[PDB]
């Protein structure tokens, strides 16, 4: 799912040809705006993981008697700098980043058993205060018999860093996206590029058509179904009745 | 102590000649060119400016 940043960034010199990122009037060549183009980059990229799926991940947290909120923060996850004022309970799964967790989605003991989010008077209900804690009621405690737990939710790549020694290539930099998403992901960068500039007629109109371009886009891949989507098949013949 | 004016004079057919129509052409392309560096014109402005200058 990875793509070199060279590739990308001489694609989008098709379509930034006109301004000053990418072109010095003589002999268009690339200037050194390569990182606000990074910046513009990376933001595109989460907003194509809002949009769809395209990820998802998985932790598990080790229970502890007594304990009220679970924050699922890297400082709490093995492998991760240990503060000192906290216990390391997030003992498995995705390395952790800032920009990790768009939403919680399922919750799976070790048993087998699937636990309900944010429905409430069910009866054993895990709450979210804060939409990156879980909240867990002592009635859980009471009938729990699990001591562990799984977890699953949609996932955001986490961007690599670029560095001001790292300005010799650029081009080992990996963006982290399939290829169709990329050609949407160019029309969301023109887009955001050629908003602030121009004043003629038929020039002051280029962001708005580029953002119209890549709604259009993004429609299309919906309904070309390039994305991850679970369909639900349940039983409702093992109960003991329906047969 | 007559020197006499000529087309050369006026301009050489180089572009980068030292006619007084080449200097006026090459100052207002560097006008132009600072201004499409910093992030105020688009690349089609500098073509319809010189065309009408």
């Amino acid at each position: 799912t990875i793509q070199l940043k060279q590739v990308i960034d001489l694609l989008a010199e098709g379509e930034l040809s006109n301004i000053k990122y990418v072109n010095i009037d003589t002999g268009a060549l690339v200037l050194e705006r390569v990182p606000s183009l990074i910046r513009a980059i990376n933001l595109g990229v989460l907003d194509l993981h809002k949009r769809f799926l395209l990820k998802e991940g998985m932790l598990k947290i080790q229970l502890e008697e007594g304990r009220r909120l679970y924050p699922l923060r890297p400082a709490y996850q093995v492998g991760q700098k240990p503060k000192p004022g906290v216990p390391q309970f997030i003992t498995e799964g995705n390395k952790l980043g800032r920009q990790s967790i768009l939403k919680i989605e399922k919750i799976i003991g070790d048993n087998g058993v699937e636990y309900y989010l944010n429905d409430t008077w069910q009866p054993l209900n895990i709450t979210t205060p804060e939409f990156d804690v879980l909240e867990i009621s002592d009635e859980f405690y009471c009938h729990s018999s699990s001591k562990t737990l799984e977890v699953r939710y949609r996932r955001a790549p986490t961007p690599m860093k670029i560095c001001v020694d790292n300005l010799d290539s650029w081009g080992c930099i990996d963006i982290d996206l399939p290829y169709t998403h990329l050609q949407a992901l160019l029309y969301f960068v023109a887009s955001r590029c050629q908003t602030p500039i121009g004043f003629m007629e038929n020039t002051a109109q280029e962001g708005f058509n580029f953002s119209q371009k890549y709604e259009a886009e993004c429609a299309n891949l919906d309904a070309q179904n390039l994305r991850i989507d679970p369909v639900g098949n349940q039983d409702r013949f093992t109960r003991g009745g329906w047969v | 102590a007559v020197e006499p004016i000529t087309i050369a004079d006026l301009t050489e057919v180089k572009l980068d000649g030292k006619g007084a129509l080449d200097q006026l052409l090459q100052v207002t392309r560097l006008h132009l060119a600072k201004e499409h560096d910093a992030g105020r014109l688009k690349g089609q402005e500098y073509a319809a400016v010189l065309t009408g200058g």
